RNA sequence: CUACCCUUGGUCAGGUUGAAGUUCAGGACUGAAUGGAGGACCGAACCGACUUACGUUGAAAAGUGAGCGGAUGAACU
RNA sequence: UGAGUAGCGAAAGACGGGUGAGAAUCCCGUCCACCGAUUGACUAAGGUUUCCAGAGGAAGGCUCGUCCGCUCUGGGUUAGUCGGGUCCUAAGCUGAGGCCGACAGGCGUAGGCGAUGGAUAACAGGUUGAUAUUCCUGUACCACCUAUAAUCGUAUCGAUGGGGGGACGCAGUAGGAUAGGCGAAGCGUGCGAUUGGAUUGCACGUCUAAGCAGUAAGGCGCUGAGCUGUGAUGGGGAGAAGUUCGAGUCGUUGAUUUCACACUGCCGAGAAAAGCCUCUAGAUAGAAAAUAGGUGCCCGUACCGCAAACCGACACAGGUAGUCAAGAUGAGAAUUCUAAGGUGAGCGAGCGAACUCUCGUUAAGGAACUCGGCAAAAUGACCCCGUAACUUCGGGAGAAGGGGUGCUCUUUAGGGUUAACGCCCAGAAGAGCCGCAGUGAAUAGGCCCAAGCGACUGUUUAUCAAAAACACAGGUCUCUGCUAAACCGUAAGGUGAUGUAUAGGGGCUGACGCCUGCCCGGU
RNA sequence: UGAUAUUGAAAUUGCUUUCUAACCCGCACCACUUAUCGUGGUGGGAGACAGUGUCAGGCGGGCAGUUUGA
């Protein structure tokens, strides 16, 4: 399904990307068996796990007033075969 | 010296949450007069 | 017997402990025990409403039996053992067709007794309607059915007077004579472990770890504490009477309600 | 926070003395060993707050320095 | 205004070089100092993004600032096994029915929730500026699914029911073993310019879970059992050498760890439920040993955590549970100096006035001070002698009062371990050498004679009173026959008590010894 | 502590005794139901008494409001 929302493109992320990890930023009710059907459903790629991690919202300012960001689901798969 | 406020989520929680306002006539109460007075917080 | 202490420091000076070589076997039997959590004079509303109780060790309440109900079946004392919840020893009796069960220990009782309407020696519990006026019995009942209550303490007893055609009459160890409908039961001979009366607890210590707080008098509270109240310097009761915290005559005075219904059943008073 | 209680846990460097009991030898009692009791003893952690100094628009709306008391217990947590 | 006044929050910094508009403060470096039963390592709560990188210096930072727990821009938290849930239950809470009650509602049974306890399968090493039993490598174990399964058949599954177990206090020594520590063998580097020495000098000396045995002790031919040996491991770490190489020893000491609440003693008599194993009710009917594969959810995980990040309005001498815990000296977690690792205190520079504070010494005297020896001095450690009255026979007692202690060298019965050698712990005595002084520093009882109060240990006015006050063991009087009395509540319901007059409530007194006289007008 | 309602039946004398169906039992056993609760039944006990309602007298610093002159 549409559970699977964004890729990451960080540092780390492409660092792991020599390890042929490939992380996402799912919707924030998701197991890691859902990732992992969605995203061999999506890829056609056979996926060997699935880590996941949760962060809290971060208050941020830009200007006058005061507001979290939005709490985020941080997903990574790692491939069995294929690729991206 | 040891001060009057030690903090506990748990405690917290107990004693002045919402399902323990919402099991009361009393707390029942309380929420509809934060809620007249338009409070953002109800329950902590 | 109690055993003396020699004054090695102040607080065994003049203290006295129980021997306890009547008792056989110091570990309880596993099937008889209980949970017996402390409700230190606190009521169900969580208050306290009965003053100087708290703390003390652990208790493992033991299911003793007081109705005595057997078909005539024998037993037999395997072991007196300690009861840390009530002065008398109690006895762990094996049934002939193998139960385990808790009497309260008489004195001198190693043999292996029984139960029924009619046997009587040391031990046996049977009903009133068949025990010879001048006998002592103990852990009388009062109702037909609910186990004894009457004379159950360590070295309690209580003699079978003369008999009315549905009452005995039986002499309490606090001189109460009462009749006793003639079909409770009760066993034959003396409540054992009769040296407790004499134990001299020795130490403000030893008191506290049995579950009994400082008692303050009351003539050295405030005035809204106790009606002994307050007056500069040591003063008197300074009243007519002297007076409970509550404001009651706390010397003298009957407070007899009772149930108003055994009074066709109690001859003489104490 | 604080006062009492309930349930479930944890902590208490080290050293000293030597109760019954017991066993051996004697003759109920003696001496030697063994034993290791106690709101026992000295004393750090821990818990207190006795005395004096400082501080008193304080480092602190009750503290600090030096000493001080309990320290297997009615202990502390 | 006070006023350019008080304060700038315990403490050691110095210098060189950088960077820069600007440097006591920022970065680096060398030296110096401080903690080191902690100013170190890891964690619970709690905080909640403060963590990291690159920029910034208007505000915050008690000064400065190029810097930051601050501003901006980007990032960072990874689990079948770690701590919780899909397990269990204490206290407590809730409780359909139910009982009680002007209403609101109280109480409470079946049941449920509820950890601080029980149960429960993974360890070692590497890695990044930020994670780390989570990633990666290596080697495992657990539950379930699936196929092949040698050997199918009252063979399997067995209740939410029965039973056993789980399952338990407190002290005391004794023992085993191991961690760790110390000392000499094997390695690895350096080998000196200040007199000397080259037997000299530094630093290292292994490693998991699991699986194979088998093992002090313990309990009842069984149950549990620390531990050790082996492969795991031709692997990984490794002081150091030039991707290739590198040692891993016996000796002694040994816990507060562990066998283990084991054994023994005591009295104050020391949780529950499940997992677990059984038995039949009862389902009538597989293979677990094996071969191969496969699936394994949610939540937390960053950082601080004796603290500049928690609770005190503060970047506040205060408070904050638990774990690890080295060397020399020692009884020792004491004192003093160091290790590991970490810090140098978020205002400085002068000069060395009064006065205040902290600290040292003082001729002669020695409480003459003062309300009062308050404060300070003094004593203080270990081995030795010696030790009064009095006494409840225990004590007083560390009574009091005195002596000794360094280093060297000799002789010399000793203890433990060992096949001995060899280490380890204790000395006697004798001869000497030094000094003003020998527990040469630090740590560490002043005592005695009497009187009053309280018997004692203990408690008390958080924040001016710790005592002679309170408690206390003991005495006594009194009420209460059990749906007990007494207390809470309007009542239900409770506590007393799953107790029953050797018991329970109340009043007074307060160890122990000797005693406790008279009166019933009056209340 | 009395009167009276719940509350009946017999005897000697309003007083007194007896007795069961009321009422009552933190008595036992059974069923709800693998519940020290509750309800129902059965046995036992007590018994027209207790408990409760309305009226009345008394005690009553246990608690309450108050007064205590210039």
């Amino acid at each position: 399904r549409d559970i699977l929302k964004r890729p990451v493109i960080t540092e780390k992320s492409s660092e792991a990307m020599a390890e042929d990890k490939y992380t996402f930023d799912v919707d924030t009710r998701v197991n890691k068996t859902q990732v992992k059907m969605a995203v061999e459903e999506i890829f056609n790629v056979k996926v060997a796990s699935v880590n996941i991690m949760n962060y809290k919202p971060k208050k941020k300012r830009m200007g006058r007033y005061q507001g979290y960001t939005n709490k985020r689901r941080k997903a990574i798969v790692t491939l069995k075969e294929g690729s991206i | 010296v040891k001060r009057t406020y030690q903090p506990n989520k748990r405690k917290h929680s107990k004693v002045h949450g919402f399902r323990k306002r919402m099991s009361t006539k009393n707390g029942r109460k309380v929420l509809a007069r934060r809620r007249r007075k338009g409070r953002k917080v109800l329950s902590a | 017997a109690i055993k003396k202490y020699k004054p090695i420091t102040n607080g065994r000076r003049n203290m006295t402990s129980l021997d306890f070589a009547e008792i056989t076997k110091t570990t309880p039997e596993k099937s008889l025990l209980k949970p017996l959590p402390k409700k230190a004079g606190r009521n169900n509303q969580g208050k306290l409403t009965v003053r100087h109780h708290g703390g003390g060790h652990k208790r493992q309440y033991r299911v003793i039996d007081f109705k005595r109900n057997k078909d005539g079946i024998n037993a037999k004392v395997d072991s007196i053992q300690y009861d840390p919840n009530r002065s008398a020893n109690i006895a762990l009796v094996v049934y002939a067709d193998g139960e385990k069960r808790y009497i309260i220990a008489p004195k001198g009782l190693e043999v292996g007794q029984i139960v029924e309407s009619g046997a009587i020696k040391v031990g046996n519990a049977l009903p009133l309607q068949n025990i010879p006026v001048g006998t002592v019995v103990h852990n009388i009942e009062l109702k037909p059915g609910k186990g004894g209550q009457i004379a159950r303490s360590a070295g309690a007893s209580a003699q079978v007077l003369g008999k009315e055609g549905k009452y005995v009459l039986i002499r309490l160890r606090s001189g109460e004579v009462r009749m006793i409908l003639s079909t409770c039961r009760a066993t034959i001979g003396q409540v054992g472990n009769l040296q407790h009366e004499l134990v001299n607890v020795g130490k403000a210590g030893r008191s506290r770890w049995k579950g009994i707080r400082p008692t303050v008098r009351g003539s050295v509270m405030n005035p809204n504490d106790h009606p002994h109240g307050g007056g500069e310097g040591r003063a008197p009761i300074g009243r007519p009477s002297p007076m409970s915290p509550w404001g009651k005559p706390t010397l003298g005075k009957k407070t007899r309600r009772g149930k108003k219904s055994s009074d066709k059943l109690i001859v003489r008073g104490r």
